[PDB]
């Protein structure tokens, strides 16, 4: 799951609970790049 | 009324001109170009098909598209990416739960395996 | 609404009732039978897909056009769509594709006939 | 041809004028035989 823009990426983190993002930032670098995103918050 | 859709593998796809109603992509080559064939470079025959599927099904507009989503993890990334070129945002969005659905309750071991 | 339909070879065919409804048997199937799964054992995918293809474009119904240029097949394929036709019970797809048949008999030979079907 | 069914056979020739099934009952056994059928008479 790389071929998916970063927007896809937020996409499908910003269905899940804030708490829920810790899990996503340690997955992956871009993850861990993605999930501090400031959309997300 | 039929519409003729050709995937970026060049099989065809009759299919009804509602679809225009549920991709805003295909309409905007419908109406705005003329396209008899309307060609879409982006999406492969096999994921067409799926989100032709999928759209025949909500033509009318959830259980049914957990089971039509109960598939294959790289093919509900084509479908993701699909949904995207071709703008059925309702197949984004659910498409995108699905996979939140995977990466929630799990911890990021789990996460980088299953979609590894 | 819409319901699969499962050629002999096991491609499924999700397809809008209004469509597979052309299909004299399938739409008895469907709406009195409910059949999950529509298996159909007597015509196989890529028929089944150009039988489908055929019934989307009549689902709102001199060999039309789009008729003659969609049944631009060759001959075994246009035999194999009069045979699914039938077995289907599809009417007007039975009659154009017999249409097109007699057509490549008419104004011909016995002997030119013999050649161009063998 | 090897498998239409004959009723499928008189269809096709169903769509023929009259005097073209002159031409059909001269091609082969089955033909002139469905050719001289009932219901094309």
């Amino acid at each position: 799951w790389d071929s998916l823009p970063d927007e896809l990426l937020l996409g499908i983190f910003s269905c899940l609970c804030l708490p829920e993002l810790l899990k996503v930032s340690g997955v992956c670098k871009r993850w861990y790049r993605l999930a501090s995103d400031e959309s997300l918050w | 009324p039929s519409i003729k859709l050709q995937s970026s593998d060049g099989e065809i796809f009759e299919v009804d001109v509602e679809i225009a109603k549920q991709s805003v992509t295909i309409k905007t080559m419908l109406e705005d170009l003329g396209m008899d064939p309307v060609p879409l470079p982006n999406v492969n025959a096999a994921i067409l098909k799926k989100v032709i599927q999928w759209c025949t099904h909500h033509k009318d507009d959830p259980v049914w598209d957990q089971e039509f989503l109960k598939v294959d993890q790289g093919t509900l990334f084509e479908l993701i990416l699909a949904a995207n070129y071709l703008d059925i945002k309702g197949l984004l969005d659910v498409t995108c739960k699905t996979v939140a659905n995977m990466i929630k309750g799990k911890t990021p071991e789990e996460i980088r395996k299953t979609f590894n």
